[PDB]
């Protein structure tokens, strides 16, 4: 599956395969190619190698967002921090949640009936923060953006490592 | 005289430099040198070149007491080199705090900030009729806001560039807009 | 804690400019915008002379260590020098654009500081009079200076919030103390080492500040000083009192042990704009303003 070549951050370590996401400094968040509409997407975020000291932001974004905008900076991407799970979404701050794990398999998901959404950060389908609730009708971007440069994989294969449980996805083997 | 409790007492400034006077080819940048050669000039001799005092224009200033030749380096406009979502950010904040806001851009990429960091090119005026304009160099990488000068630059002369809002410029070209 | 009214220095014609001890303890004299400087006694309020021969009104009048040379922040823009001992017309000292409020010494005195209404503090000399230097202080202009324990600092009371400490010798801005808010500064100074900052802003709250670290440690509470530059003062004769001025016709003295309302003294009928403490015994100088004009011996 072939990643953004002009709607991303090209300063950002994407790789050469167009497989692993690897971020640098200053929040510029790198969105891939591939903005979910409608009945049911769901790719992992496999994170391998993460040094500490690394508030990963994942979660989920709209294309009124910055290239080089923080994931939370306003009201269109949801935020995730490693330390304390805290959450800054239309910039309020909300020690909500909690932070993560090296070496779990992430990728989330947002639920788009063609409105009804669940927004819960989805950690190899275990509770990391029911987040929020009752999104627009629209495209939503992928959302990575880093603190430090950590190795992350991104997953588009059909047999996904850990989903949420019974999620009935469509297999991402149609997105390209 | 210990009865008349007076106004006129707060300033809301950073900066505190009203005092009673507030006194206001053989150069690289002039030479054909290399733009390194200009560049490591520039930085050396901007600090020895201009001053800053205090502006009937507006507030305080960049004052030279030199005759400043044509087309050549004047200061380099370095500061808070943000995001250009940090912009927004430090103009909601500098908005809640009463400093003023200080950001001239190279790009649409990230935009030089000079509320925190900065140097004497935070106190360049607008002249509509300028002095001076910028171009874009590129040392080492990095690029650099350059104020390139117009013409003669005399004794005493205020320094002022385009920056492209009604402005105290005191020229007849005067757009009232800078957006 | 039982400071107790003994006597009443009566005599003033208009409101009284400063209460000030003399450097040997001896000499509580005082003096007014009416062109008379009272020197008054201490224990009793016996009448010693009066100086006169000014042109305008007087602002401040400081103390020399030997109880005896007066240099005044008369209202003319001079700095008219005068004397305890004698009161000759010693060195008339022009230059001031605006009104030299007030006025201090080094404790080696041999410095005029001269905080006018200038923006500029300037410096004179004592022997003849010369315009020594001229720091580029404030846009605001000056109400209150201090020297610490050997005179090598300048301590400022802006009205933009800043408390500048000047240095002395080679005379440029060492530390400015910096506020988010900006208070008009009334009435700063030194602690007695040198080592601490009582700055007196205007918002009913007086603050001490550490020189070497900067954070402020203690406050006060329940007092009135919000328009007037009320002056503070430390004592350390009986408890650790701090002597204040009042605005409801009081006389404000807390310890800084206490912080708050412990002790009060109370019989002006007007804002008690100076005050100041005996170095060695108590004795504390309390006078209000035009609508008392008279000064209250307060004596534990
Ligand atoms: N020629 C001019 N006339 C009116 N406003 C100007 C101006 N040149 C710059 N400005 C605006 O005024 C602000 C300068 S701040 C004023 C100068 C300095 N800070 C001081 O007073 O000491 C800038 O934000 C700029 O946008
Ligand atoms: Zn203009």
């Amino acid at each position: 599956v072939l990643l953004a070549l002009h709607d991303r951050a090209p300063q950002l370590k994407i790789s050469d395969d167009r497989l692993t996401v690897v971020g640098e400094k200053g929040y510029s968040m790198v969105r891939a190619s591939h903005g979910v509409r409608k009945g049911a997407w769901y790719f992992e975020i496999t994170v391998d190698e993460m040094p500490p000291d690394t508030a990963a932001r994942l979660g989920w974004s709209q294309p009124l967002g910055n290239l080089q905008a923080p994931l939370g900076y306003d009201k269109f991407s949801y935020s995730w921090r490693s330390k304390k799970g805290t959450k800054f979404h239309q910039s309020i701050g909300k020690h909500y949640s909690s932070g993560y794990g090296q070496g779990d398999v992430l990728g989330f998901y947002i639920n788009l009936p063609e409105p009804h959404s669940e927004i819960i950060f989805y950690k190899n389908g275990v509770n990391q923060g029911v987040a929020y609730k009752d999104i627009f009708e629209g495209v939503y971007f992928p959302a990575i953006s880093l603190y430090k440069s950590c190795t992350v994989s991104i997953n588009f294969g059909p047999c996904f490592k850990y989903p949420p449980k019974d999620l009935t996805y469509r297999p991402m083997s149609d997105m390209g | 005289a210990r009865a008349e409790v007076h106004l006129r007492k707060s300033a809301f400034d950073m900066f505190n430099f009203l005092a009673s006077k507030h006194r206001q080819a053989r150069r690289a940048t002039s030479m054909d040198l290399p733009m390194p050669m200009r560049f490591r000039h520039l930085k050396k001799t901007s600090k020895e070149a201009v001053g800053v005092y205090r502006s009937p224009i507006h507030g305080r200033g960049l004052f030279c007491k030199r005759n400043i030749d044509a087309g050549e380096m004047v200061i380099e406009y370095a500061g808070n080199v943000i995001r250009s979502i940090q912009t927004d950010k430090r103009e909601k904040y500098y908005d809640s705090k009463g400093i003023g806001c200080y950001m001239f851009r190279i790009d649409d990429s990230e935009v030089v900030d000079a509320t925190m960091h900065g140097n004497a090119a935070r106190f360049i005026n607008h002249s509509c009729e300028p002095n001076c304009y910028s171009r874009v160099i590129n040392i080492d990488g990095q690029k650099h806001i350059v104020i390139f000068a117009m013409r003669k630059i005399y004794r005493g002369e205020e320094l002022t560039y385009d920056y492209k809002l009604p402005c105290n410029c005191g020229a007849k070209k005067c757009r009232k807009f800078l957006n | 804690p039982n400071y107790a009214l003994k006597f009443t220095l009566a005599g003033h014609t208009k409101a009284v400019s400063s209460v000030k001890f003399s450097p040997n303890g001896e000499w509580l004299a005082s003096s007014s915008a009416d062109k008379l400087i009272k020197i008054w006694g201490a224990y009793d309020g016996k009448f010693e002379k009066t100086i006169s021969g000014h042109k305008l009104g007087i602002s401040d009048v400081a103390w020399s260590s030997d109880s005896n040379l007066l240099v005044s922040a008369s209202d003319d823009k001079t700095l008219k020098i005068w004397d305890v001992s004698s009161g000759k017309c010693l060195k008339t000292l022009k230059g001031h654009s605006n009104y030299v409020f007030c006025c201090n010494f080094n404790p080696q005195s041999n410095l005029i500081v001269s905080g006018s209404f200038d923006e500029s503090v300037r410096i004179w000399d004592v022997k003849t009079g010369k315009c020594l230097k001229t720091l580029p202080a404030h846009s605001d202009p000056v109400s209150a200076v201090h020297f610490n324990r050997d005179g090598s600092l300048i301590v400022s009371s802006s009205y933009d919030g800043l408390c500048r400490i000047w240095d002395t010798a080679s005379g440029q801005c060492l530390k400015t103390l910096i506020d988010d808010d900006n208070p008009p500064v009334s009435f700063v100074k030194f602690s007695p080492n040198g080592k601490y900052i009582l700055a007196a802003t205007l918002d009913n709250t007086l603050k001490l500040w550490d020189y070497s670290k900067g954070k402020c440690l203690k406050t006060y509470t329940g007092h009135k000083n919000e328009k007037y530059c009320i002056f503070a003062n430390f004592s350390v004769t009986g408890g650790k009192w701090i002597v204040s001025g009042s605005e409801d016709n009081l006389v404000y003295i807390w310890n800084l042990q206490t912080k708050e309302i412990v002790q009060k003294l109370q019989g002006h009928t007007d804002v008690v704009i100076s005050t100041a403490c005996h170095p060695t015994e108590n004795i504390i100088a309390s006078a209000a303003l035009e609508n008392d004009k008279t000064i209250k011996l307060w004596k534990s």
